[PDB]
């Protein structure tokens, strides 16, 4: 429902589904730029990639694997 | 019991004969129960119930005070939402009120027609409410609705304004029938609902597992309760003798595990009976934005009565055996969709240009395919919702047309008067083929509709032959015909009854082949009265 | 392929006939065009004029589907932007040295139009030029499922259901009411894969959990179950045997070797009791090559409907070698399964006593149908009569079990 | 109305005057000529079993009913037939023996109904009642 | 079962009813329809006896 490089907020909503034939309100969770990523109509299962977001408020250091047997 | 029993037959062959109606005003026991069903069409009383057996037996026989009231048992609470009521009011006077008014759509007797009306909302208006691919509110395409600014006017429904009276509102509310009135003129009407319904199971209190469950029941599908329901409406309506016009608007019938187990592909088959037997027309119109797809449509197929079936269809309509995925499923894979890259795209035209290139590293090699294997499966989605939309398009009403099998493609805006003056011409012709088919019933269908238009031609001439097609010249055309008596307009008349003549000489002379025995006896009688001068001639010609 | 087939058997020596009708899956994948609707067409209507038995085998993959691959391999794209396909597409198009051949034939419907410089023919309609995969399946079959329903009303019609009926065939099954289904079929719309993917995941794996034997006959939809066609074919002429070579013809009888004057050895009691035994007799406790004689002739009764709706007992038998229609009740309680819905993780399956001397919504519709369907025959009727009255509780009365009343009344 | 229910023979001017209210309403959707007067908008006709169970038309005070059910043969012009129209109406009386069924019931019900369908025209059921007439030898 | 022997008895009775009934419709249908009868008889009159045709032009 928003569309490419568009700033959003959180508790907002940025899509609408229909899951088991029923609605369903993708409510965003934080706020910032917005690129949609996984193009509509696709089926999708849980723990999917729909987007990538570029917040407003960056934070801390993350992942570095170096673990190998 | 043999009187009651009597009265049952004899009741089960009244409701073929003639409109039964049933009023529950107190309490119905037993055999008057049997009887309201028979009724078949039932008005229920607030505070009346609907028992065979009390609760006081049924609890002994049970060891406990189960039930406290026949209300709990067969109160409006049960068949309103199941459709054993047809419908439910407050008073006996509010009981009469809607019998009258529902009489006032139907025929005096079945040799009768239809009461028509000069009714004051006009044919040549339009509908001012559109309907839309988003869901919506039925009651505002068929009756109307305020307009959400001025608020003092009303944007118009489909139908005459007022006009709507539904049954079986609150049972299976995925469809919704009734009867209306387009002009004045009485239809039976059939809609279908959009959004998901949410339905009330009650609790059984006898079994303590059973719990109300709560279901969704997808729009545009045809369950069980739908399919009987709407088998007791055609039938009823169609033994009042109306004709019916169809809203359509269905995807499929569900095909799931309850659906199927409860047995909705036998009902099916009961419609199907049913509307074998319907003796008058019987309108199907796919508005904008529905579609109709493979079991539905060969269910309603004008082949099954093609004396009594039309079929219409909005541009902005579809239908088909399949729908576009799982067409789409079956013809249109992978293969497809990289075959249609080296047709059309540009990229993979090119890259793959330079992949048919020789003497290249295989460094070279993998690198480019891994390009293009990239750049197909970012690729691959859209394509395919351009192959779905390639499908759509093999959908259209042009190619129904040109086989056949419908009529004719209709615009929303101008398609309620269309309707009206066709429907009345289609009713007014059929109606004088009843009357054709009363002078002779051994023709068949095909030759009753011929000769009737070769009549027309042959007064009017060929030259005008075009007339035909026009439905408000003919119509006022026929009344002409049909209105004054000992004119010199029972002409179509009076070559019925040489048609006629010719049939009874026909049963006369076959009658006495098979029997000739009896011919000198029938002469006698047959001479006993006739005039001298055929006396005479008849010894000349001896 | 379709037959007219004559026989002399034991009941009608003479002889009598019969259509058969029956798919070929193998000639593309048994799909359904106008040719084939015809075929069937014509064959019922003879069957019709001459009142004979309409038996057809089902064995099938429904409609014929298809999509002109002549022109699936030269369409076009009009991009909105080439540069960006994903911002939407207006039309696929042809270049005049394309469509200058198709537009002569009733293919496709375009209009001409300049765009973008060069000149296009937006596609409009698609016609399609190959005859036998559109909507003439359509018309060919309402026409048949009303001179079916004809049909059924004029003679005995059977569907076997070999391997699978999809769709309308399985509605010509239903149409044609007595249905014999072999083992390890199913009996489906629409598939598991595209109602699993309107459902967003594989809810269903197997046809046979929709369309099996342990629902049909479990819930009246099929007749009888076989486990080999060849198991059927022997259930079909038996029964036949029972049955009249046409309308208007008498009952075949028989000199049976059950004589006519003997007694019944078997008392009935209060206590509940087995009518089978009842009807057919039951083996002696004691001697155990001796017989406890029931009430019809030895070996003669042929049940139907057996697993569905236990609370009544229903079937055909002979007397003295005289098929007749056969009804009695069930006394004892019968525990019924009535299975969870999977799709809905609510849902639970209960298990239901149901007690003896009862009519049911279920023992209703099946007596309807049975009525109506020997009546609609011409055989006689046998009633064992014990009712102690109409299940009035809240789930039968929901299910309107009084409707179905009023329509047991309308056959008889 | 103690019982909650209807008398049986105030039924009919009750659709007398309803029928009033029917052409007033309907004028919004018609135009109608200026309704009859009431007198003259509705004649009816009791029903009445002979010794042989055999029709009679009658014309009594209402009350002398000797069993639990009543019927009669009814003729109205309305807006949609003016000239007149026919139908049947029967109907419970819930006084004469908790309005049970007895012989003389069921027979004036099968031949009001046999006449109803010698016309052709609908049969209207008001049932409030008690079912089957039930006794023992006192 | 014997054909055409001294038992078709009832049946030739009911044989006779049936012409009695079938009289009983063209009387019917001429009285209804009179002006056919003339050249109705003219067929019905196409074979009867010799005998049949004088004598009815004795009772003329």
């Amino acid at each position: 429902i928003v569309e490419d490089g568009g700033h959003v907020f959180a508790g907002q909503c940025y899509a609408e589904i229909e899951v088991m034939k029923m609605v369903m309100t993708l409510t965003a969770v934080e706020s910032g730029c917005i690129h949609y990523v996984k193009r509509p109509g696709a089926a999708l299962d849980p723990g999917c990639v729909l987007a990538k977001m570029q917040l407003d408020n960056p934070s801390k250091v993350q992942q570095a694997e170096l673990h190998t047997g | 019991l043999r009187g009651s029993g009597m009265i049952a037959g004899e009741s089960s062959l009244a409701y073929n004969e003639i409109i039964t109606i049933s009023l529950v005003t107190c309490r119905a026991i037993g055999i008057g129960a049997y009887l309201v069903r028979l009724g078949q069409r039932t008005i229920q009383v607030e505070n009346s119930h609907l028992i065979l057996t009390g609760a006081g037996a049924l609890n002994k026989v049970l060891g406990r005070e189960v039930y406290t009231s026949n209300n709990q048992l067969g109160g409006i609470q049960i068949m309103h939402n199941n459709g054993v009521t047809h419908c439910t009011v407050c008073d006996d006077f509010e009981g009469v009120f809607t019998v009258l008014h529902w009489l006032s759509y139907m025929p005096k007797s079945v040799h009768s027609s239809v009461p028509l009306l000069n009714s004051k909302d006009p044919i040549d208006r339009i509908i001012e409410f559109v309907p839309t691919k988003t869901p919506y509110d039925p009651r505002w395409m068929l009756a109307g609705r305020p307009h959400p600014t001025q608020k003092g006017q009303w944007l118009s429904g489909f139908f005459d304004y007022g006009s709507f009276s539904e049954i079986m509102q609150p049972w299976a509310q995925t469809v919704v029938v009734g009867r209306a009135r387009l002009g004045g003129i009485p239809v039976g009407v059939v809609a279908v609902e959009t959004r998901t319904v949410e339905l009330s199971i009650p609790a059984d209190p006898a079994n303590l597992d059973s719990e109300a469950k709560i279901i969704q029941q997808a729009g545009q599908v045809w369950f069980p309760d739908s399919a009987f329901k709407t088998y007791q409406a055609i039938k009823d309506f169609n033994r009042e003798g109306l004709p019916l016009m169809v809203f359509a608007n269905w995807r499929g019938f569900s095909g799931g595990m309850k659906d199927m187990y409860d047995q909705v592909l036998k009902f099916g088959a009961y419609i199907v009976d049913g509307l074998r037997e319907c003796c008058q027309p019987v309108l199907v119109y796919i508005p904008p934005q529905a579609e109709l797809r493979g079991g539905s449509w060969v269910v309603i197929d004008s082949s099954i009565n093609p004396r009594h079936m039309e079929m219409y269809a909005d541009r902005e309509s579809r239908g088909s055996v399949l729908e576009p995925e799982g067409t789409v499923e079956i013809k249109f894979r992978r293969k497809d969709l990289v075959k249609t890259m080296r047709r059309v795209d540009p990229v993979y035209i090119h890259l793959a240009e330079r992949l048919g290139t020789p003497e290249l590293s295989t460094a070279e090699r993998k690198e480019l395919e891994n390009k293009l294997k990239e750049r197909e499966e970012f690729l691959i989605p859209i394509y395919h919702q351009v192959a779905v939309q390639f499908a759509d398009l093999h959908d259209t009403p042009g190619r129904m047309q040109e086989k056949g099998v419908i009529s004719d493609i209709l615009d929303w805006k101008t398609s309620r008067t269309f309707f009206y003056w066709r429907l009345r011409r289609l009713l007014l012709e059929d109606l004088v083929k009843k009357k054709i088919h009363n002078a002779n019933p051994e023709l068949t269908d095909g030759q009753i509709q011929a000769m009737l238009r070769r009549w027309f031609v042959e007064v009017e001439g060929t030259v005008k032959a075009y007339v035909w097609d026009n439905n408000k010249d003919l119509a006022e055309w026929l009344e002409k015909q049909l209105t004054e008596e000992d004119g010199v307009h029972s002409v179509i008349e009076e070559n019925i009854k040489c048609i006629s003549r010719d049939y009874v000489l026909k049963q006369i002379r076959s009658l006495v082949q098979a029997n000739p025995e009896v011919a000198m006896d029938s002469i006698i009688h047959m001479t006993q009265h006739i005039s001298p001068t055929q006396r005479a001639e008849v010894i000349r010609i001896l | 392929v379709a037959w007219k087939m004559t026989f002399k058997s034991p009941e009608y020596p003479e002889g009598r006939d019969i259509i058969v009708i029956g798919n070929d899956i193998t000639y593309r994948i048994g799909s359904f065009g106008p040719q084939e609707d015809l075929l069937f067409l014509r064959a019922s209507e003879l069957a019709r004029a001459e009142g004979i038995p309409r038996i057809y085998v089902s064995a099938n993959s429904g409609a014929r589907i298809g999509l002109a691959e002549e022109i699936r391999h030269m369409f076009h794209v009009a991009w909105v932007d080439p540069e960006d396909p994903y911002k939407g597409y207006r039309y696929l198009y042809l270049t005049p040295q394309d469509y200058k051949r198709v537009s002569a034939l009733n293919s496709v419907h375009c209009e001409h139009v300049e765009d973008e410089g060069e000149s296009r023919y937006k596609i409009t309609d698609i016609i399609g030029k190959e005859e036998g995969i559109g909507p003439e399946n359509l018309r060919g079959s309402g026409m048949i499922a009303g001179e079916s329903s004809l049909a059924y009303n004029e003679i005995i019609t059977i569907s076997l259901v070999t391997c699978r009926a999809i769709g309308i065939g399985a509605y010509l099954v239903r149409l044609g009411q007595r249905t014999i289904q072999v083992e390890n079929s199913h009996l489906i719309l629409t598939g598991a894969g595209a109602l699993n993917k309107v459902l967003g995941r594989e809810v269903y794996t197997s046809n046979n959990q929709l369309g099996g034997i342990q629902i049909m006959h479990n819930n009246g939809v099929t007749h009888c179950t076989v486990c080999d066609d060849f198991e059927g074919v022997f259930t079909v002429l038996h029964w036949l045997s029972y049955m009249p070579k046409s309308v208007h013809s008498s009952v075949p009888l028989l000199n049976s070797k059950d004589p006519i004057d003997r007694i019944i050895e078997f008392v009935p009691t209060k206590t509940p009791y087995d009518p089978r035994w009842m009807l057919a007799g039951r083996p002696h406790p004691t001697q155990k090559g001796q017989w406890l004689s029931g009430f019809f002739d030895y070996g003669s009764f042929s049940e139907i409907m057996q697993p569905w709706a236990q609370t009544v007992v229903v079937g055909r038998a002979r007397l003295g070698g005289i098929p007749v229609g056969v009804v009695a009740v069930e006394t004892r309680t019968v525990e019924l399964s009535i299975p969870a819905d999977p799709a809905n993780l609510d849902s639970e399956a209960k298990i239901i006593q149901q007690a003896g001397q009862v009519w049911f919504p279920d023992s209703a519709f099946k007596t309807y149908q049975a009525i109506k369907d020997f009546n609609r025959e011409g055989l006689p009727l046998m009633v064992f009569a014990n009712w102690r009255g109409f299940s009035g509780g809240m789930k039968d009365m929901y299910d309107q079990v009084l409707k179905f009343g009023a329509y047991i009344v309308d056959g008889l | 109305q103690s019982l909650g229910t209807t008398y049986i023979y105030d039924i009919p001017e009750m659709f007398r005057q309803s029928l009033i209210k029917l052409w007033e309403s309907m004028s919004t959707q018609a135009f109608l000529p200026s309704p009859p007067l009431p007198s003259d908008m509705l004649t009816y006709t009791e029903l009445v079993l002979d010794d042989q169970g055999q029709l009679v038309h009658m014309n009594r005070l209402p009350g002398g009913n000797e069993i639990g059910m009543v019927a009669w043969k009814m003729t109205f012009k309305s807006p949609e037939y003016p000239e007149g129209r026919d139908i049947i109406v029967i109907g419970n009386d819930i006084t004469y023996r908790i309005g049970s069924f007895g012989p003389q019931e069921d027979l004036l019900f099968l031949r009001a109904s046999e006449l109803a369908r010698a016309e052709g025209i609908p049969r209207i059921y008001v049932s409030a009642n008690s079912g089957a007439r039930i006794g023992l030898a006192e």
